[PDB]
């Protein structure tokens, strides 16, 4: 696995190898939820390497990733319903979201925010804690780090209320993320607009 | 669903037609009524389960589905005809249209062609003829787009089923059937794959059934595709895809010189400086290369008269590859292989005619090694004797090559 990593880290060859690897991976995307650990671990690692390569050289590799982003998101969401291990398709989405935080171009291509947020809320709502309440943590992190600009996230802000309350009573990382988000919302809004949004969960919010 | 299957299998062990029908009590009459009541639900899985269960019950009792569902057809038909189809939400409309389509397939006379059915069919035609912006506005949202696509598919399916009935539109003589065909053609050029497939199936079925086509209707259908093929700068992949679909549908309708015009367009697009700059990078994702590949993709769909462009296309592809410094691989190899695999005798004869040249035997060997080049391999296996004979003639001729 070091050979792809070495090729992706080098400035000269990173774009072409990233494109070739992405084209290859979008044909095997259906094996991510195969329930065989050896088959899925390698695919997930390859996807992670490609996304990190995109992160390293933003001004060169963003155009390589642009064609595939909508396909990746939609296919993951659609395939997770029939897979043997459907959590892999959300580990992949976590890897993707952790790499494009900041300022990019694909925020414009992301115009499926309501669908993704509604799906994440439904998944968060109906799930036994499972292997420790870790699925809840995964879905909350996916909710609180969706790639978008605050202006486009101002609507659909009621989709972040329950995950925020869930995050304010969790480990250190989620607590910090929730505090960051709440401070941002308080600083970048007016009371007459924000209070109605927070009314449904305000008691639990202040108690937490 | 599995539990329901097992229960139904168990309870119909010794079924008979008398028990599955109301008396002139019957065990399965209530069950059949309840299952039939769910055929117009707003959930597609529910409808599929209900129809599967009804078919399973009918098979066990050795009866016909129309026989079982005849008594209760009103319970489903009455509510559908009682409201205007244009005011309901998307899911209810889709369920209603699917229910009517399934009901009018059990037998020819199951659903009479009364005023209500005609009004429903006109509403379906109007819906299929509408625009995304008109249908509540397309905000680019995923769910609204999906609902619109599903509604269009359902409308196309119901209209296609109505086409099969010689009564529909015959007694009117008004532009109903021509309008249906025009709507089908308009849908065949959309940007959505499911509607494209539905329209293609409907059009091929209607073409097979009619066996003939008025000249004016086909001219109207074919005008839009040929309109956009008159300018190199405006050529796009979608237009070429539409042309390919039409060529696949109407086989013996098109004419020659379209391939020559396409080759002229290809020559125009392939600028030397443009290719020189396109080298040094992964050009597989460029738009111009995609357009060139789309143009080359058509030649395997044209009628047999296209067989005379083999040398031109091979030379074009080889020159393009030479300009880009590529070997063994390029976006143009797959359509070229598809085209060459249709004329094994011609390609083999042409290649053997130029055995002395090293630039063509290499290309043919590369072609044969692809997994999909099976007919060519069969022809070569058959004519290995001719191949060896010509090679022996060349070697015995006494030259330095």
């Amino acid at each position: 696995l070091h050979i792809p990593q070495f090729f992706l880290a080098s400035e000269a060859t990173s774009p072409s190898f990233c494109g070739i690897l992405l084209r290859f991976l979008m044909e095997r995307i259906e094996d991510v939820g195969s329930a065989d650990i050896k088959k899925s671990s390698i695919l997930l690692r390859l996807f992670k390497l490609a996304f990190m390569a995109v992160t390293l050289f933003a001004n060169q590799n963003e155009q390589v990733l642009l064609p595939h982003v909508v396909d990746i998101v939609t296919k993951s969401i659609e395939l997770s319903t029939k897979a043997e291990e459907p959590m892999n398709y959300f580990l992949l989405l976590r890897s993707l979201f952790r790499s494009i935080g900041g300022g990019k171009f694909e925020h414009l291509y992301k115009q499926i925010l309501p669908l993704l947020e509604m799906l994440l809320d439904v998944l968060n709502n109906l799930l036994m804690a499972a292997r420790k309440p870790a699925e809840r943590d995964l879905y909350v992190e996916l909710c609180l780090t969706v790639p978008a600009r605050l202006s486009n996230l101002l609507p659909h802000l009621s989709f972040l209320m329950r995950p925020l309350v869930v995050a304010l009573r969790a480990g250190t990382e989620l607590v910090g993320q929730g505090l960051r988000t709440l401070e941002l919302c308080v600083d970048n809004l007016t009371a007459d607009y924000l209070d109605p949004i927070m009314a449904p969960v305000i008691d639990e919010l202040m108690t937490a | 669903q599995v539990t329901l299957e097992q229960l139904l299998a168990r309870i119909t062990r010794n079924a008979k037609k008398q028990d599955c029908l109301p008396p002139p009590p019957p065990r399965l009459a209530q069950l059949v009524m309840m299952l039939n009541s769910e055929l117009a639900h707003m959930n597609r899985h529910v409808r599929a389960t209900a129809r599967r269960s009804i078919e399973a019950i009918a098979a066990a009792a050795q009866a016909e589905v129309w026989e079982l569902l005849e008594p209760h057809k009103k319970h489903i038909l009455g509510p559908i005809y009682a409201k205007p189809l244009r005011a309901l939400p998307f899911a209810i409309q889709i369920g209603y249209i699917d229910a009517v389509t399934y009901y009018m397939s059990l037998k020819r006379d199951f659903v009479p062609f009364d005023e209500n059915l005609n009004r429903l069919l006109m509403e379906s035609l109007a819906l299929a003829d509408a625009s995304d912006e008109s249908l509540a506005g397309k905000t680019l949202e995923f769910r609204t787009h999906d609902f619109i696509v599903n509604l269009r598919v359902s409308c196309i399916k119901i209209l296609s089923r109505a086409m099969s009935f010689e009564e529909f539109g015959s007694g009117s003589n008004n532009p109903t059937r021509p309008k249906v065909v025009s709507v089908f053609f308009k849908c065949l050029y959309s940007d959505s794959q499911p509607t494209i497939d539905a329209a293609n199936d409907a059009l091929k079925a209607v073409l097979q059934h009619t066996t003939k086509l008025p000249k004016d209707l086909l001219q109207s259908g074919l005008r839009p595709v040929l309109a956009s093929l008159q300018d190199a700068k405006r050529l796009t992949v979608h237009s070429l895809d539409n042309l390919g679909r039409l060529l696949r549908l109407l086989t013996t309708y098109f004419k020659v010189e379209i391939g020559t015009r396409l080759l002229e367009h290809v020559k125009q697009i392939a600028d030397p400086n443009f290719l020189q700059q396109l080298s040094f990078t992964f050009f597989e994702q460029n738009n111009a290369m995609k357009v060139i590949a789309a143009v080359f993709n058509i030649f395997h769909l044209l009628p047999d008269a296209a067989r005379q462009f083999k040398e031109r296309v091979i030379d074009n592809v080889l020159d393009l590859e030479q300009k880009l410094r590529r070997t063994h691989h390029s976006p143009f190899r797959l359509p070229l292989y598809k085209y060459l695999n249709k004329y094994p005798s011609d390609i083999w004869a042409f290649t053997l005619q130029k055995l002395e040249d090293l630039r063509y035997g290499r290309f043919l060997a590369q072609v044969l090694r692809h997994p999909d080049s099976q007919v060519l391999r069969d022809y070569g296996a058959a004519n290995v004797e001719f191949i060896i004979k010509t090679c022996n003639t060349v070697v015995v001729s006494g030259k330095e090559t």
